Formats: C-alpha cells, sequence, structure tokens
RNA sequence: GUGAAAUGCGCAGAUACCGGGAGGAACGCCGAUGGCGAAGGCAGCCACCUGGUCCACCCGUGACGCUGAGGCGCGAAAGCGUGGGGAGCAAACCGGAUUAGAUACCCGGGUAGUCCACGCCCUAAACGAUGCGCGCUAGGUCUCUGGGUCUCCUGGGGGCCGAAGCU
C-alpha cells in the first residue's frame, strides 16, 4: 500500500494493450502502468517493445516505495507477455519466480462470435 | 522417457483414495494426464479418470495447478 | 431389474414340465412380467421415450408367441391369457 | 440390499467434543434409513487439494455399509442436511481393479 | 391444473375453475368457534374510501393462526385441507394432539394425516414453522414474521414464498414473493414451504358477471369522464391523454414512487 | 477495440490486482483414428428407475420366421401457447467504420431466443445423398469389447489397403 520490499508484479497480455500491476504481498496494488501508460494508442499497445517499456515503468515507480523483490504473475498470450517478464528481471528487480494463472474455462461462457 | 504404469507397483485404480499413487498420473497441472503417456490402455484409462474425477470432488485431488516458473 | 427368485416364481410356476426354462408360455409370462414393471416406469417417467420403444419391441415379442400358441393350441391360449389377465 | 462406500467430509477446525456430536448425528442416519454398518476408516484430519469451505484442510470419515438401494438418495440428503458436514459422497462398492499387476 | 367449458354459451367459452381436487370432502368449515363474519364496502365515516367495491357473496371468516409459537413443541395431525373465499390460498384444518384445533395456510405438498409441529426443535419440512435462525439457510418458506411475535405477514398469498439468503447478526437476510430482498429478525417464526393452490394465477374469471361474485364493482376509466370527475376527463372523442397520466386525485400514476423516503424501515432493506 | 480506427467506457475514480457475495449456463485435461442408440442424437460427478446389445455353458420351446400399404410412436435447429428463468451469446434493432452506396462482412451496444415445466410444430445436405432380412465369394494391417493356458485361438463392433467381380 505505501512501504513493502517485498511484493508481486502482475502481467495482462491483451491483443491490443499490455498492463503491469505491481502489489504487495497481500494483493492490494502499490502502482501500475501499460502500452497506453507509457505512450502509444491502438496497435502500437500491443507492440512488444511497449509492453518492455510498460514493465520497465511499472518497475520504477515501484522501486521508489522501496520495492526489490517480487514474485511475477502472468495473464494472457499477447505479443509481450515473456517481453514484460524479461523487461522486469532486467530491471534490476528481483523475480522470485515467475508463474502463469492465465484463466481458462472447464467450458461454461459461450465466446463471442469468435 | 517412462511410462506412468511400470513406474509404479501394483495397485488398484478403482481406489479413489490412494492419492500418492493418483497424484503420480495427474500431469504437472492437475490435468489428467495423456494415455500415450500413462503407459495406460483403453479401459484402465478410462476406469482412472473416473476415480481420479471422484477424488478431486472429495477435495484430494486438484483441478487445476498453476504453471510454475516459466 | 426384477428379483432374481421372482423370476423363479415364475417360471417355476408356468413351466409346464421341471426345467421348461424357454417354453411359449414361460416366455410370455416372462414377458408380461417386464412389460407391467415397463408400463409402470413410464407411467412416471414419461420423457423416457427410448425405453418405451423396448417396451414396443416387448409387447411385439409376446405377440408372435401367443400368435403362435394360439394357432398351435387355442386351448392352451385360452387358459393363459385368461390366466395373465391379458389381452384388452 | 447393496454395498456402498459412504464418505464424509467435515469441518476441520472444531472440537473433538462435537466432533463426536457430528459423528452422533451420522451413526443415527444411517440406521434410521437401514444401513448395517461394515468395516470404517475415520482417517480424521487431511491435507486436501482446492479449499473446501475457505478451508485447506478437512476431517475424513469413510464408512462402507449394504442397505436398501432405494433409500440411499434420501440419506444423502439427510447427510448433507448438516454445515459442519463440508461434502457427502455415497458410492456403490465395485470388486478392486488389478493394474499394473 | 384447472377446468374448463365446453362453449354452450359464449363467455362459458372461456371461463376456467380450479379443480377442487386438493379440497379433502369437507364442505362444512369447522364451526367450532373458526368461523365469523365479515362486511363493508367503506369507512367508518359514511364515505367510501376505497372504488369500485361490494357484492361479494356473504362469507363467514374461517380464524387462521398466523402465531403459532403459543404451541411449541405440541404436534398435530392435518385433520383436512378446506376451501377459504377469504384468501387465494386454501386453508388446513389441523388437530392438535393437545385436543385444541386450528386452521393454517395449506403450503404446496400437505396432505391430510400428515403430522406437523411448531418449535426451534422442529424437523426441518413442509408445514413445521420455527425462528428463521433455525431454518437452514436456502431452504423456501412461507408465513413469515416481519417481526417477533407480531404474526405472520409475509408470502400468505398463493404459491408465493420466500427463500432464505444468509445469515448476518441476529437477522437473516431472505428474498421476499416480490424478489425484494431484505433482512427479518432471527426470532420471527415461519413455516417452511411454499404456499398451496398454485394454479390459481390461471383461472380465467370468463365474464363480468363473475368479477361481481368476488364483490368487485365495475371500474369506470377516468379518460371516460368529464374533467370535473377526473384529470383524464377531456372525454371530447375517444381521446388521449392530457398528458402525463393522472390518478382521479392528480398524482402520476406511470412511475412515481410513493414509499415514504425517510421511513426507519428502509434501514432493514435492499432492493 | 481494429487493417487502421471510430462509436463506447473512465477523475462522478474506469482498466489492472485482492477479498466477500449473487446468478445462470456449459462441462477443461481424460478425449480418440474411441464408445452407445433405430434415427434425431448422447460427454463433469453421484444414486435410483429403465431400453438395447454382445460373450460363455449346449440347458429349454420347436419354424413360433422375413418384409411390412394404411395405423401408431419417435423425430436436430428454428418457430408457437401458458407459466417460470435469464450469466454468456445474440436474429431484429440503434450507433461506429468501410464503400460509389453498405439495409452487409469488422467494431461498440442490444431484444426475442438459447435454459426449465407442460403442450404444439414435424421440417433438413433427418446424408453412407447407399431400405430391411438371409445365404454365398482372397487376404494385409489398425482398433474397441467379450471367451479360452494365450509369440495364439475364437465371437461381436469400429477404420484403412485391397482378390475376384461390379461400375
Ligand atoms: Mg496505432
Ligand atoms: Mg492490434
Ligand atoms: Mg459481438
Ligand atoms: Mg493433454
Ligand atoms: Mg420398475
Ligand atoms: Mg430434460
Ligand atoms: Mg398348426
Ligand atoms: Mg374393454
Ligand atoms: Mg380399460
Ligand atoms: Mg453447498
Ligand atoms: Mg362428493
Ligand atoms: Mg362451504
Ligand atoms: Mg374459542
Ligand atoms: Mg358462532
Ligand atoms: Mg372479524
Ligand atoms: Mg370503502
Ligand atoms: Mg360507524
Ligand atoms: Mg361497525
Ligand atoms: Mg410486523
Ligand atoms: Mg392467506
Ligand atoms: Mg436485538
Ligand atoms: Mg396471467
Ligand atoms: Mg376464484
Ligand atoms: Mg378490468
Ligand atoms: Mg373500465
Ligand atoms: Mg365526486
Ligand atoms: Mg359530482
Ligand atoms: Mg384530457
Ligand atoms: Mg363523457
Ligand atoms: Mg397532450
Ligand atoms: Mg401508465
Ligand atoms: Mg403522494
Ligand atoms: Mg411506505
Ligand atoms: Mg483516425
Ligand atoms: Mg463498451
Ligand atoms: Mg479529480
Ligand atoms: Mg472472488
Ligand atoms: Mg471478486
Ligand atoms: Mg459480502
Ligand atoms: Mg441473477
Ligand atoms: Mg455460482
Ligand atoms: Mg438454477
Ligand atoms: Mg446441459
Ligand atoms: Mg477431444
Ligand atoms: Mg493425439
Ligand atoms: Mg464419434
Ligand atoms: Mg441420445
Ligand atoms: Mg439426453
Ligand atoms: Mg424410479
Ligand atoms: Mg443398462
Ligand atoms: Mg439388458
Ligand atoms: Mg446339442
Ligand atoms: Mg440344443
Ligand atoms: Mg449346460
Ligand atoms: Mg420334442
Ligand atoms: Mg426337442
Ligand atoms: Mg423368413
Ligand atoms: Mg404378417
Ligand atoms: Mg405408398
Ligand atoms: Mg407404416
Ligand atoms: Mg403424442
Ligand atoms: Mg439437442
Ligand atoms: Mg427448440
Ligand atoms: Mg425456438
Ligand atoms: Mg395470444
Ligand atoms: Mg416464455
Ligand atoms: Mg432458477
Ligand atoms: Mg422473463
Ligand atoms: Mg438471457
Ligand atoms: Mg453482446
Ligand atoms: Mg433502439
Ligand atoms: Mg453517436
Ligand atoms: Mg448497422
Ligand atoms: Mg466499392
Ligand atoms: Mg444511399
Ligand atoms: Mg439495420
Ligand atoms: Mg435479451
Ligand atoms: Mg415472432
Ligand atoms: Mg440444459
Ligand atoms: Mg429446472
Ligand atoms: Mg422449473
Ligand atoms: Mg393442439
Ligand atoms: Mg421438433
Ligand atoms: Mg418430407
Ligand atoms: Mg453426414
Ligand atoms: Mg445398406
Ligand atoms: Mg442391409
Ligand atoms: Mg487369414
Ligand atoms: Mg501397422
Ligand atoms: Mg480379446
Ligand atoms: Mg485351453
Ligand atoms: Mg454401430
Ligand atoms: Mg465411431
Ligand atoms: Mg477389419
Ligand atoms: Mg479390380
Amino acid at each position: 500500500k505505501r512501504q513493502v520490499a517485498s511484493g508481486r508484479a502482475y502481467i495482462h497480455a491483451s491483443y491490443n494493450n499490455t498492463i503491469v500491476t505491481i502489489t504487495d504481498p497481500d494483493g492490494n496494488p502499490i502502482t501500475w502502468s501499460s502500452g497506453g501508460v507509457i505512450g502509444y494508442k491502438g496497435s502500437r499497445k500491443g507492440t512488444p517493445y511497449a509492453a518492455q517499456l510498460a514493465a520497465l515503468d511499472a518497475a520504477k515507480k515501484a522501486m521508489a516505495y522501496g520495492m526489490q523483490s517480487v514474485d511475477v504473475i502472468v495473464r494472457g498470450t499477447g505479443a509481450g507477455r515473456e517481453q514484460a517478464i524479461r523487461a522486469l528481471q532486467a530491471s534490476g528487480l528481483q523475480v522470485k519466480s515467475i508463474v502463469d494463472d492465465t484463466p481458462v474455462p472447464h467450458n461454461g461462457c459461450r465466446p463471442k462470435k469468435k | 522417457k517412462a511410462k506412468v504404469k511400470a513406474t509404479l507397483g501394483e495397485f488398484d485404480l478403482r481406489d479413489y483414495r490412494n492419492v500418492e499413487v493418483l497424484k503420480r498420473f495427474l500431469s504437472e497441472t492437475g490435468k489428467i494426464l495423456p494415455r500415450r503417456r500413462t503407459g495406460l490402455s483403453a479401459k484402465e484409462q478410462r476406469i482412472l479418470a473416473k476415480t481420479i474425477k471422484r477424488a478431486r470432488i472429495l477435495g484430494l485431488l486438484p483441478f487445476t495447478e498453476k504453471l510454475v516458473r516459466k | 431389474p426384477i428379483t432374481k427368485e421372482e423370476k423363479q416364481k415364475v417360471i417355476q410356476e408356468f413351466a409346464r414340465f421341471p426345467g421348461d426354462t424357454g417354453s411359449t408360455e414361460v416366455q410370455v409370462a416372462l414377458l408380461t412380467l417386464r412389460i407391467n414393471r415397463l408400463s409402470e416406469h413410464l407411467k412416471v417417467h414419461k420423457k423416457d421415450h427410448h425405453s418405451h420403444r423396448g417396451l414396443l419391441m416387448m409387447v411385439g415379442q409376446r405377440r408372435r408367441l401367443l400368435r403362435y400358441l394360439q394357432r398351435e393350441d387355442p386351448e392352451r391360449y385360452r387358459a393363459l391369457i385368461e390366466k395373465l389377465g391379458i389381452r384388452g | 440390499m447393496r454395498r456402498y462406500e459412504v464418505n464424509i467430509v467435515l469441518n476441520p477446525n472444531l472440537d473433538q467434543s462435537q466432533l463426536a456430536l457430528e459423528k452422533e448425528i451420522i451413526q443415527r442416519a444411517l440406521e434410521n434409513y437401514g444401513a448395517r454398518v461394515e468395516k470404517v476408516e475415520e482417517l480424521g484430519l487431511r491435507r486436501l487439494a482446492y479449499p473446501i469451505a475457505k478451508d485447506p484442510q478437512g476431517y475424513f470419515l469413510w464408512y462402507q455399509v449394504e442397505m436398501p438401494e432405494d433409500r440411499v438418495n434420501d440419506l444423502a440428503r439427510e447427510l448433507r442436511i448438516r454445515d459442519n458436514v463440508r461434502r457427502v459422497m455415497v458410492v456403490k462398492s465395485q470388486e478392486p481393479f488389478l493394474a499394473n499387476a | 391444473a384447472v377446468k374448463k367449458f365446453k362453449p354452450y354459451t359464449p363467455s362459458r367459452r372461456f371461463m376456467t375453475v380450479a379443480d377442487f381436487s386438493e379440497i379433502t370432502k369437507t364442505e362444512p368449515e369447522k364451526s367450532l368457534v373458526k368461523p365469523l363474519k365479515k362486511t363493508g364496502g367503506r369507512n367508518n365515516q359514511g364515505r367510501i374510501t376505497v372504488r369500485f367495491r361490494g357484492g361479494g357473496h356473504k362469507r363467514l371468516y374461517r380464524i387462521i393462526d398466523f402465531k403459532r409459537w403459543d404451541k411449541v413443541g405440541i404436534p398435530a395431525k392435518v385433520a383436512a385441507i378446506e376451501y377459504d373465499p377469504n384468501r387465494s390460498a386454501r386453508i388446513a384444518l389441523l388437530h392438535y394432539v393437545d385436543g385444541e384445533k386450528r386452521y393454517i395456510i395449506a403450503p404446496d405438498g400437505l396432505q391430510v394425516g400428515q403430522q406437523v409441529v411448531a418449535g426451534p426443535d422442529a424437523p426441518i419440512q413442509v408445514g413445521n414453522a420455527l425462528p428463521l435462525r433455525f431454518i437452514p439457510v436456502g431452504t423456501v418458506v412461507h408465513a413469515v414474521e416481519l417481526e417477533p411475535k407480531k404474526g405472520a405477514k409475509l408470502a400468505r398469498a398463493a404459491g408465493t414464498s420466500a427463500q432464505i439468503q444468509g445469515r448476518e447478526g441476529d437477522y437473516v437476510i431472505l428474498r421476499l414473493p416480490s424478489g425484494e430482498l431484505r433482512k427479518v429478525h432471527g426470532e420471527c417464526y415461519a413455516t417452511v414451504g411454499a404456499v398451496g393452490n398454485a394454479d390459481h394465477k390461471n383461472i380465467v374469471l370468463g365474464k363480468a358477471g363473475r368479477s361481481r361474485w368476488l364483490g368487485r364493482r365495475p371500474h369506470v376509466r377516468g379518460a371516460a369522464m368529464n374533467p370535473v370527475d377526473h384529470p383524464h376527463g377531456g372525454g371530447e372523442g375517444r381521446a388521449p391523454r392530457g398528458r402525463p397520466p393522472a390518478s382521479p386525485w392528480g398524482w402520476q400514476t406511470k412511475g412515481l414512487k410513493t414509499r415514504k423516503r425517510r421511513k426507519p424501515s428502509s434501514r432493514f432493506i435492499i432492493a
């Protein structure tokens, strides 16, 4: 919420954008970022380079709150998933452990027209 | 690699409680492991699947393990 | 399914001789029994159509056996119908 | 009469006295529906996968009994009525299947 | 479900009556101090305060036991199910073993010979009444006290029923027949199950005459009056609402909530 | 959100994350070249009720068989009646985009419906586009399921390759 060294980062990989939410080890967010926050609009928010800058920026912001250690959690498939991850550990942030939690139904709700 | 059938000793596969036995079949993520790698035959593969499902319902077995470190 | 003993009760009864596990009369009664269990089952499971087909086939089979026993010996037939309170 | 293995999962975090009270209930119920008991394995507390009832653990009781099949349903209903009964699963017993002999 | 008629007369062609199949052969209500009287088309001044009423068909009033906590533990055998012209529901005359007798809204699924009882101890099943705190969440129920020891008054209409939604403090959330959600108190008794005669919503009165037997007088559209009698009273050739649709007294009648804002009762409801 | 966008949503605090709760629908992995059914069709798990079918033993009846106009029953989806249910999806409908136009393909919204009960409707690329029953005419391989001391033998299904032959 305000001051903790350990924590966790959340990758969210859409196909038209990528966001990242760093939170305390409880769940409550500290800060976040995304392709749009970075500067891009539309398709480019999907770009892997944007995703790179998102994780980077989200990291820098967390760095200030005293963040140093984070377990990464990813959901999505967008071209930027691993790039957010790669950009995370390379951000001097401690990547304790990357995890995949991308939801998927055991057959329930009918999808869109696609 | 290593067939799951031979990997274990003699065992009953209608037993929906010897989690230690069953747990070995249940993939890295709780997915009922493919027959083409459990070494099981048609009839046995079926009875297994049914008992696993039973266990999961009793809470003994998982429905989904998260993919760790990737 | 009907109790195995209850099946005997029928066979032992209708068999026109000991070990007659396959007479005409025997098959007939043996059907009539299974038919009426369906009659009631469907009497409550009205949605259960697939089983109803089965019943039609049974009722049908029971027909031939009588059609035959009727033609074969109208004496044994008269008694078997009258006994099973059958044909309405 | 038919053989059944009757599984029950109970609230883990509760005293042995009320836990005895919950068994007070199950024992009755069975008899109330003509359940001639057989060997029983009160495995007790256990660590189970998905946290049911918000709990990562639960007390297990595996009975076994011959009884009138036409009433196994009503019994299961009666069994589940309990709140501290987190789960019931009566099953038809079957001849075990030797695998990888 | 419902008895219908061959169209040997018009109106008879649509008219349908309820099959009183359930009503266990018992025309005469339990005279035993059970019926009273009624009548009265208007208020205590001579004035009419409810339009278009009066005509009915002379009914003794069946005395119903809406509290029922007055006989805790005492069980009773349902002697019969009777017709009650005073309600949408059917009543059930039950003989308490105590020797005493009483009426009760016959819940759907109740049948004669059945035993039944009230109290906290009572087994959860149709007919049995007991404090909500003891009713297993999720169970449907009817004849619900709004406040403890004040008498049942929720879900008494035919086929209506409330369902428990969960506990919370001394109160217990439940969905009313209206779909409304609200906390009712714990010590509020309530008899298990839904109310009887559910196919009641299907009867086709069939003719104006029948409405009269129910005591309903012909109701006259304000559009068909004069400016003096009603807002809509423009009358001047099957004309449209002068706007916007109003009551005979002039309050808008399409939308426009009437329930008081600051009612302290508000605190206990949820949508 | 897309080809890119726009409509839309969001400082009245949305998206992303966590906790508690409500409700409907559909059943991941097992799952397939698989299985069952007369067809339409049938997939989480449990119990009950029930149909068809296959193998063994050589036990029983003794041709009781086949087909079957009309009759009767079943009959995907959509659709209809009464009442209930309504999360997702979504004809119609509204808006955005594209275009010469776009009453469409794409996008943002969205109703009947899709779900349940009872009752109608009775159609289809209801397709193997191949009526049912029986007997007879090389084999090779693959698989599902029964019986038997069992690198195999013998029934019952599901595919492929192919004698003769047919076309
Ligand atoms: Mg762009
Ligand atoms: Mg894009
Ligand atoms: Mg759409
Ligand atoms: Mg797999
Ligand atoms: Mg039966
Ligand atoms: Mg159904
Ligand atoms: Mg002859
Ligand atoms: Mg007659
Ligand atoms: Mg008759
Ligand atoms: Mg539950
Ligand atoms: Mg009479
Ligand atoms: Mg009377
Ligand atoms: Mg008195
Ligand atoms: Mg008097
Ligand atoms: Mg009075
Ligand atoms: Mg009045
Ligand atoms: Mg007066
Ligand atoms: Mg007076
Ligand atoms: Mg009150
Ligand atoms: Mg009433
Ligand atoms: Mg108080
Ligand atoms: Mg109506
Ligand atoms: Mg009436
Ligand atoms: Mg009117
Ligand atoms: Mg009028
Ligand atoms: Mg006046
Ligand atoms: Mg006047
Ligand atoms: Mg006017
Ligand atoms: Mg006038
Ligand atoms: Mg006007
Ligand atoms: Mg209006
Ligand atoms: Mg007012
Ligand atoms: Mg008010
Ligand atoms: Mg533009
Ligand atoms: Mg929108
Ligand atoms: Mg502001
Ligand atoms: Mg949650
Ligand atoms: Mg939540
Ligand atoms: Mg809550
Ligand atoms: Mg809802
Ligand atoms: Mg739910
Ligand atoms: Mg539901
Ligand atoms: Mg379904
Ligand atoms: Mg598959
Ligand atoms: Mg494969
Ligand atoms: Mg298939
Ligand atoms: Mg089917
Ligand atoms: Mg079905
Ligand atoms: Mg049944
Ligand atoms: Mg079967
Ligand atoms: Mg069979
Ligand atoms: Mg021989
Ligand atoms: Mg022979
Ligand atoms: Mg023999
Ligand atoms: Mg002979
Ligand atoms: Mg012979
Ligand atoms: Mg023939
Ligand atoms: Mg013929
Ligand atoms: Mg013809
Ligand atoms: Mg025909
Ligand atoms: Mg019909
Ligand atoms: Mg269907
Ligand atoms: Mg339909
Ligand atoms: Mg439709
Ligand atoms: Mg109409
Ligand atoms: Mg409807
Ligand atoms: Mg519902
Ligand atoms: Mg509705
Ligand atoms: Mg809906
Ligand atoms: Mg939509
Ligand atoms: Mg519109
Ligand atoms: Mg606009
Ligand atoms: Mg349009
Ligand atoms: Mg063009
Ligand atoms: Mg134009
Ligand atoms: Mg249009
Ligand atoms: Mg809609
Ligand atoms: Mg229409
Ligand atoms: Mg369904
Ligand atoms: Mg339903
Ligand atoms: Mg329903
Ligand atoms: Mg009709
Ligand atoms: Mg149809
Ligand atoms: Mg045709
Ligand atoms: Mg086809
Ligand atoms: Mg053919
Ligand atoms: Mg053929
Ligand atoms: Mg050969
Ligand atoms: Mg080969
Ligand atoms: Mg074999
Ligand atoms: Mg041999
Ligand atoms: Mg077949
Ligand atoms: Mg197949
Ligand atoms: Mg072959
Ligand atoms: Mg050739």
